[PDB]
RNA sequence: CAUGAGGUGGCAAGAAAUGGGCUACAUUUUCUACCCCAGAAACGAUAGCCCUUAUGAAAUAAGGGUCGAAGGUGGAUUUAG
């Protein structure tokens, strides 16, 4: 009942990130120093590596909510430049008017 | 009815500024007028100025597929209105806000109310 | 200047922030703790709203008889036609 | 040939309503915005969230009121409110409509945690602007 | 006392009239807790268990015991500072984080 | 999904294909 | 059933009761024959009794001037008038030093949680503080980007903790501690 | 029991041809000051090479050294105002 499998995957990834975020942050903190030993840093890195992928925050791709398309997606509305346009034209978004300029 | 009076000192608000953002100009004007009518009636010295409109613009493709040159650009305008109120007791100010904030127009009209305290030094 | 340094230190102490001197690298940690992480932001985890809920509820409503997915009805009709046919 | 919302001249038969008969370039000019909320002003938050809700609501209304919406809705918000103005045909019995309305109010309210109170506009036929 | 409750309910019912006006409706809504308490605070709730700034910011107390000369301590201090700088995390959360860190340290 | 759905008229039009 | 409450409406009437609270248009309720729309090439602006445009308009059918006046009259209670601390802000300054000034935003929708509202600054005049000799020399040194020289105004800004009141409290405390520090000179000071 | 779904790894490099950009080829210039009265000079800036920095689980960008190509105003033709 999401639009496609890609969307579902994305959602799952997001969920994973939400679950494991704090820990990840902590590990990054541990890593990213000149303060404190090298061995410890190495260990931290190893731990991070071990931690499962998709919990990774970078794999989180932005799509449109309505049509599962990755590009032309305004982050202000979270919808594609087709869907958004459609919304705009009928007049279903307040404020959005055509730039006569 | 039923107001009551506490024994504690009421809080003092100085030059209470209020900035109304809106999409449509006429509506904003009307709102301003209403505010003026209110405040004056109450017994509050106020004034109004209109700070300059902002227009965030952004462009996207007219087609679905290919055809790059051919674009459509949108804009979402916002115009402002100051409503700076010169000197009042705190309760009164609150009441005024209530009168205003409840019955402001829908979506269009969004005020930002910079209240300004005074107090003793500590 | 030593006096200036001392003053700076004092200021830092007053305003909570890093008192002991350090690099641009170690400030990263501080920044991180100041911020939320990218994954815990309400834009991120709640980017796609529910969806499942929206669908399921609609379906339930349709079943009840208080709402009509016209598209869904059309699809059903098509399916029926197919069944009648070939299939 | 740009051809977004603009309904197309086929003959002199097509009965078209005022919102329906006006191209997107008129939105500020000879038309108004259907939805109304603070999100799209700047700087201001929670636009995306609102948009989805708006999209949902119209659809829901259509589902509920089948052949009983003359023209597209008007969604409004005032703090913690969600007012709706639906132009409805005088087709069904009023009792049925009443039954529907309360249900819609309750269901929507429970969904969005926002007291809805929609107000209907009974008109016998679709209000024609042009026979396009 | 269920009987008492029932009686009260009955009394309430007896008292009732219809909605009368829009103002009345609004009042009712307010009483219920559906509408907001004007003028708006952007606060109502979210009280953070009576914190009073020092509980959020000054983390000498929540720092706990560990060697006060090494790089580890510096790191901890930095972390504390970061936490203090933070608004969005609660009082509990910061403390929890600190505890976790401590545990980790102990483990090594 | 629910948002991927749409009105009936459009669907009908699509089906018919009476506009080459 | 007719155009009711329009054909049977009195010329000269308590209008505020017909539209008390803000609501949509309702052309049956409204007596005015308003025509809202762009005219057709050789026709008329669209009639009252079935327009979307009218509905769309945010409306001030409530808040008629008379109604507003009445409301004001009703609310002459709730309103303790402020004393003779006078205009010009000189007298006030003399009496009340310090100027705290936190904002609060009123957005639409189900939530009211806007972070921006929590922030608070504390603009206090340094001459109006009036208890510093050597501390004037030290306070400035302590407090870098704040303290304007054209108008002697210390302006601490608090953005750390979530609540507004707590932030304010912190700011107050910050100021006090700063003052104390300025007053209480250290030993190392001498190396100027 | 697959043109469906999930996982791990990978996939993009040019013998070439051609399109559209950027940068030059210098003295109306190059460098430094100043952002338009100055003082010096007699270019160009990739390709790599190493070294950092940023990002991020993980190297694409940014800076510094080094190096320091071709090019020494462009043919038939053609592009814009
Ligand atoms: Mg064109």
């Amino acid at each position: 009942h999401y639009v496609d499998w890609r969307m579902w995957r994305d959602v799952k990834r997001r969920k994973m990130a939400y679950e494991y975020a704090d820990e990840r942050l902590r590990i990054n903190s541990l890593r990213k120093n000149t303060i404190l030993p090298k061995i410890l840093q190495d260990v931290a890195d190893e731990e991070i590596a071990a931690l499962p992928r998709d919990s990774c925050p970078v794999r989180i791709r932005n799509r449109c909510v309505m049509t599962s398309r990755p590009r032309g997606v305004k982050r202000r509305w979270r919808l594609s430049r087709i869907v958004f346009r459609h919304l705009a034209d009928h007049g279903q978004l307040s404020g959005i008017q055509r730039a006569t300029w | 009815p039923v107001v009551t009076i506490s024994d504690e000192p009421d809080i003092l608000y100085k030059r209470l500024s209020v900035l109304v953002k809106g999409h449509d100009k006429a509506v904003l004007d009307s709102y301003e007028y209403f505010a003026v009518l209110a405040a004056k009636e109450l017994g509050i010295s106020i004034k109004v100025h209109e700070p300059p409109r902002k227009i965030e613009r952004f462009t996207l493709l007219q087609s679905v597929h290919i055809y790059k040159k051919h674009r459509v650009q949108y804009e979402m305008r916002t115009l402002y209105r100051c409503l700076e109120l010169e000197h009042l007791t705190g309760s009164t100010a609150d009441v005024y806000l209530e009168y205003i904030q409840r019955n402001l127009p829908e979506g269009v009209a969004m005020e930002v109310t910079k209240t300004q305290l005074e107090q003793l030094p500590e | 200047s030593e006096y200036a340094f001392r003053m700076s230190r004092l200021s830092a102490r007053l305003f909570g922030e890093v008192t002991r001197p350090t690099n641009s690298k170690s400030m990263k940690v501080v920044k991180l703790f100041s911020e939320l992480p990218l994954a815990k932001k309400k834009e991120t985890y709640d980017w796609y709203p529910n969806h499942h809920t929206y669908a399921e509820l609609m379906q339930t409503l349709r079943f009840l008889g208080l709402y009509r997915d016209e598209h869904q009805d059309f699809m059903d009709e098509q399916k029926r036609l197919k069944k009648l046919r070939g299939k | 040939k740009n051809r977004a919302a603009r309904v197309r001249v086929s003959k002199g038969d097509k009965p078209v309503t005022y919102e329906e008969a006006h191209a997107p370039h008129y939105i500020a000019h000879r038309k108004g915005w259907l939805s109304l909320h603070t999100g799209n002003l700047d700087g201001e938050d929670h636009a995306a969230e609102r948009t989805v809700e708006d999209v949902f609501l119209r659809k829901f209304m259509w589902g509920t009121f089948p052949g009983c919406l003359a023209d597209q809705l008007v969604l409004k918000r005032r703090g913690n409110q969600l007012e709706i103005c639906a132009v409805v045909l005088r087709q069904l019995s009023p009792h049925k409509y009443y039954f529907l309305v309360g249900y819609s109010e309750t269901l929507l309210s429970y969904f969005y945690k926002c007291p809805v109170r929609l107000h209907l506009q009974t008109v016998p036929s679709k209000v024609v602007y042009k026979y396009l | 006392s269920l009987w008492d409750v029932e009686f009260a309910k009955q009394l309430a019912t007896v008292n009732e009239q219809p909605l009368q006006n829009g103002f009345e409706e609004l009042i009712q809504w307010t009483k219920e807790g559906k509408l907001w308490e004007f003028p708006i605070n952007n606060e109502a709730g979210f009280d953070d268990d009576g914190s009073e700034f020092h509980e959020h910011i000054f983390l000498e107390k929540h720092l706990e015991s560990f060697p006060k000369q090494g790089p580890i301590r510096h790191f901890m201090e930095l972390v504390t500072c970061g936490l203090s700088k933070n608004p969005y995390l609660s009082v509990k959360q910061k403390v929890e984080h600190i505890e976790w860190f401590r545990n980790y340290f102990n483990e090594k | 999904s629910f948002f991927t759905k749409l009105t009936a008229d459009e669907l009908w039009k699509g089906a018919l294909a009476e506009t080459g | 059933a007719l155009p009711p409450r329009t054909e049977k409406m009195a010329v000269d009437q308590d209008w505020p009761s017909v539209y008390p609270v803000a609501a949509p248009f309702k052309p049956s309720a409204v007596p005015l024959p308003v025509r809202m729309g762009y005219p057709v090439k050789k026709g008329v602006p669209m009639a009252k009794e079935g327009n979307l445009e009218l509905l769309k308009i945010p409306n001030f059918l409530h808040l008629t001037p008379v109604a507003i006046k009445k409301h004001c009259e009703a609310l002459k209670d709730f309103c303790t008038e402020w004393p003779a601390a006078l205009d010009s802000d000189e007298k006030c300054e003399k009496h009340f030093p310090i100027e705290i000034d936190s904002t609060d935003y009123v957005s639409s929708g189900p939530s009211v949680r806007n972070p921006r509202a929590r922030v608070v600054v504390l603009r206090v005049k340094l001459s109006s503080l009036n208890l510093d000799d050597h501390a004037k020399k030290k306070l400035i040194k302590l407090v870098g980007e704040r303290y304007c020289k054209t108008t002697d105004v210390l302006t601490i800004k608090t953005d750390r903790c979530p609540l507004r009141r707590q932030n304010y409290d912190y700011a107050v405390y910050l100021l006090t501690v700063l003052y104390h520090e300025s007053w209480n000179t250290e030993e190392w000071e001498k190396s100027k």
